[PDB]
RNA sequence: ACGAGACUCUGGCAUGCUAACUAGUUACGCGACCCCGGUCGGCGUAACUUCUUAGAGGGACAAGUGGCGUU
């Protein structure tokens, strides 16, 4: 029926945008890590030059920042990043409240709670921690867990249903309890390494994307494959848009959204002034996430940029 | 005499020559194509 | 904002010679307050280029053994200099410099390809050579002599910018040139 | 640098990236250290790279 | 006979008895269209000026 | 003088070979996938190895490479080598024929097909190259 | 297969980690001097580890981009 644009690039990153975490409470505002040590805390000012200023950078973490969330009360941050630490930024002042040592190898993933009491966190190291806001790690998977990295880690908005979702590079998407912290079922079917999990704002289902380039759908309520949708490349992020029936992929270099009622692409988004033209590969999206009405897409590609995608009809 | 590897560590020393590579054999696992489930509790 | 030593700030000067254009870095983007820097000019092949003319006299000046590593003692030297050179001229003392570097560079050298044939000069060569030959002019000049470097440097800068050839750089750079042509 | 380090924690990144352009432009020094230290002396010379004087007949 | 300028276009190879001289195709910036090799002193990178003090000899290839 | 040595090639081969799959075209990924699928006691080694790796996948996105293997061989010496034309290139209507093949086909059972058109033969016998 | 490389030590990076009255800094109080502030390797105690020391990690691979090359 339309087609997105872009308003603008957002520019203040030297290594490319690992995660963006988007908050209800500030819109303009967004809070974005990436592959250098800085995780930036945007402010949009939606010029005729610049759409997003960067305002403060939450420096601290030794190496690469994997994964970034924002309170929902917008007043904290919690960061993963491959020094193998957690932070939580006071995001007032822009220093660490709470710093988080449990973790053997790199942070890949981290999640708050609803209520941001509950903190998850997903690691190389095959294993899976859950950590309090006072820096306690109150229990560990380790016999029944993934037999390699968890590479995402999301929670359930509906708060009847304690259960969390975890996909892996074992291939397998593993749904847990958090009351008796021991995994509900397993979800088996997804070839290749998956690199993403998204789970529904109603907390009633979750897409799994990776390697194959197939979003498969699984029910929270019954455990059950619901479709497969074709991405074309690699997936690397997926996010189901807050208000609207349409779910996002980052499909190499492309933002590839679809309606979930009928099972066709709405849009394909890339580049308009393509400079990989020979024997160059493009700047291929990683990460991406809806604003807080359901207008915006920002998206993170492994050009330094963040750019930003508003609904034009 | 050159004393070979062992990480027990009693006939030779526990760290292996800087130029060996040892690559462990991936496991011979089975794709997937079926809706499958493992619900339990 | 505005620059050099204090006082003979940089735009104003023409570089006259478009062949020596690139390689006589003092403009614009050179413009610094001191002929002191931390340097890496030496690190890569041209990047001594993208040195600025006034630091590369500087280093130049500092020579025959008992002066190597007293660049503060020639930083001040070629300050005394530029002082001299506006004083007895009336001209911007960079100006004169760069009007002696392009004067001072021999255009065409004899070399060893028998009785050694001519060949063409790199312009990096010519501001190199230059350089050298108005620094060794200066050295040559006040060695046993009441009259001092300071003096000798800007009495060098002025007879090769002013083209008089009675400079030992221009004496030596028309040697060669004549040197070149009795074998091309 | 400390001034850089002020207005990145103390004021907006705007202020700060303006700041680093403008000192980074003019001398790249005034924020990144040069790695060059002393390099060691050898035997066989009165420092790192220069020999004591080599005698032949 | 002028004093010409001359661009370097292609820097060749590296001749002379010691490698001391780079041999160099050089374009002639007054008649946009006439093009020689020519051997040069120093170090020289493509796009530099040179000034010739005759236009009219021409270097033996490597 | 950033050439890598046997030891380098010869594990980056075999860790693409055995563990293709788990590798993309990014440095420090495949960096940590050469630190779990491989017990390499060098970081230095490591890199290098990892590096190398990340060099053969880009070729191998390219195009196949002589010393390695991948799984179907692959969707193209496989799969795109059983192409098969609408009519074969055998299969012609006029077949242009030299009198002399027309007499071995006479001294052949074959003595009159009707898709032979027999030619004029080739005047000014004169096939070889000069000499010197 | 040895040798080369890998390796070991060392130089350079960490406002991340581990810590310190045989190392500091910063605050605070006291005391000195100048006309609130400034100076103090004058004196002492309250946080911290930037500076200092030395441990564990990380970090760089021709990895990214454009050219040249059996590509």
């Amino acid at each position: 029926t339309e087609q997105m644009t872009l308003r603008g690039t957002l520019k203040g990153h030297n290594g490319w945008v690992t995660q963006i975490a988007t908050t209800p409470q500030f819109p303009d505002m967004i809070l974005s890590a990436s592959r250098d040590k800085t995780i930036i805390m945007w402010k949009l000012t939606r010029d005729e030059t610049n759409y997003g200023i960067p305002q403060r950078a939450l420096r601290g973490h030794s190496h690469f920042v994997s994964d970034v969330v924002i309170s929902s009360d917008g007043q904290f941050a919690l960061s993963g990043s491959w020094d193998g630490t957690l932070r939580l930024w006071d995001l007032t002042t822009g220093t660490t409240t709470r710093r988080f040592v449990g973790h053997t190898k790199d942070v890949l993933s981290v999640a708050f709670s609803s209520d941001n009491r509950q903190i998850v966190s997903g690691s190389r190291d095959k294993t899976i921690k859950l950590w309090n806001t006072l820096g306690v790690c109150k229990y560990t998977v380790q016999d029944e867990s993934h037999s390699e990295w968890v590479s995402c880690v999301r929670f359930s908005p509906n708060s009847s249903n304690p259960i969390i979702v975890s996909c892996g590079w074992d291939k397998l998407v593993k749904v847990w309890n958090l009351a008796n912290c021991k995994l509900k079922t397993n979800h088996i079917g997804h070839t290749g390494y998956l690199n993403t999990v998204t789970v529904s704002p109603d907390g009633s289902l979750c897409a799994s994307g990776g390697k194959d380039g197939q979003a498969m759908l699984w029910d929270l309520n019954e455990g059950k494959h619901l479709y497969t949708l074709d991405g074309g490349d690699i997936i690397n992020a997926l996010c189901f848009s807050p208000n609207r029936y349409w779910l996002c992929a980052a499909t190499g270099p492309s933002i590839k959204i679809w309606d979930l009622e009928g099972k066709i692409i709405v849009d394909e988004l890339k580049q308009e002034v393509i400079s990989t033209s020979s024997k160059a590969e493009p700047p291929q999206c990683t990460s991406l996430a809806w604003s807080a009405d359901g207008q915006t897409l920002f998206a993170g590609y492994t050009d330094n940029l963040v750019r930003v995608w508003q609904v034009t009809i | 005499i050159m004393l070979p590897w062992d990480p027990s560590g009693k006939i030779g020393p526990k760290k292996p020559l800087p130029d060996h590579v040892s690559i462990v054999e991936p496991k011979d696992e089975i794709l997937p194509t079926t809706p499958i489930s493992e619900q339990k509790g | 904002d505005i620059k050099l030593f204090g006082k003979w700030s940089t735009d104003d000067v023409q570089i006259n010679d478009i062949s020596l254009q690139d390689y006589i870095a003092v403009k614009e983007k050179y413009a610094k307050y001191l002929p002191h820097s931390a340097g890496r000019y030496a690190a890569k092949r041209f990047r001594k280029a993208q040195c600025p003319i006034v630091e590369r006299l500087t280093n130049s000046m500092m020579m025959h053994g008992r002066n190597n590593g007293k660049k503060l003692m020639t930083v001040r030297i070629v300050k005394h200099a530029f002082e001299i050179i506006h004083l007895l001229t009336g001209e911007n003392p960079l100006q004169v410099l760069v009007n002696a570097i392009i004067n001072s560079g021999p255009r065409e050298d004899s070399t060893r390809i028998v009785r050694r044939q001519a060949v063409d000069v790199s312009p990096l060569r010519r501001v190199n050579q230059a350089i050298w030959l108005l620094c060794t002019g200066a050295r040559e000049a006040a060695f046993r002599n009441i009259k001092t470097i300071a003096e000798c440097l800007a009495d060098e800068l002025i007879n090769a910018a002013k083209g008089s050839s009675n400079s030992y750089a221009i004496k030596k750079k028309d040697e060669l040139e004549r040197v070149a042509k009795s074998n091309r | 640098k400390a001034l850089v380090a002020y207005y990145q924690k103390y004021v907006d990144e705007a202020s700060k990236k303006e700041i680093k352009d403008i000192l980074i432009q003019y001398d790249r020094t005034l924020l990144v250290a040069d790695p060059r230290r002393c390099e060691s002396k050898k035997f066989g010379g009165p420092g790192a790279r220069a020999r004591y004087q080599k005698s032949y007949r | 006979q002028p004093i010409k300028l001359a661009r370097v276009t292609k820097v060749l190879g590296r001749t002379g008895s010691q490698g001391q001289c780079t041999q160099v195709r050089v374009e002639f910036m007054d008649d946009t269209s006439r093009s020689i090799i020519r051997n040069v002193k120093g170090p020289v990178r493509e796009g530099d000026v040179l000034t010739l003090l005759e236009s009219e000899r021409e270097a033996r290839r490597l | 003088g950033r050439v890598r040595t046997k030891t380098v090639k010869k594990a980056a081969r075999v860790i693409i070979e055995k563990y293709y799959t788990r590798l993309g075209n990014d440095f420090h990924t495949n960096k940590r996938v050469c630190e779990e699928i491989a017990i390499i006691p060098s970081k230095k080694l490591r890199n290098k190895i990892a590096g190398y790796v990340t060099h053969l996948m880009k070729r191998i996105q390219r195009g196949p490479v002589r010393g390695i293997s991948i799984k179907l061989q692959e969707e193209e010496r496989e799969r795109r080598d059983n192409y098969v034309p609408e009519v074969s290139a055998l299969d012609q209507e006029i077949i242009e024929v030299d009198p002399d093949t027309k007499e071995m086909l006479k001294l052949l059972d074959f003595g009159s097909l009707s898709n032979l058109q027999v030619t004029q033969p080739t005047v000014g016998m004169n096939f070889k190259t000069p000499r010197g």
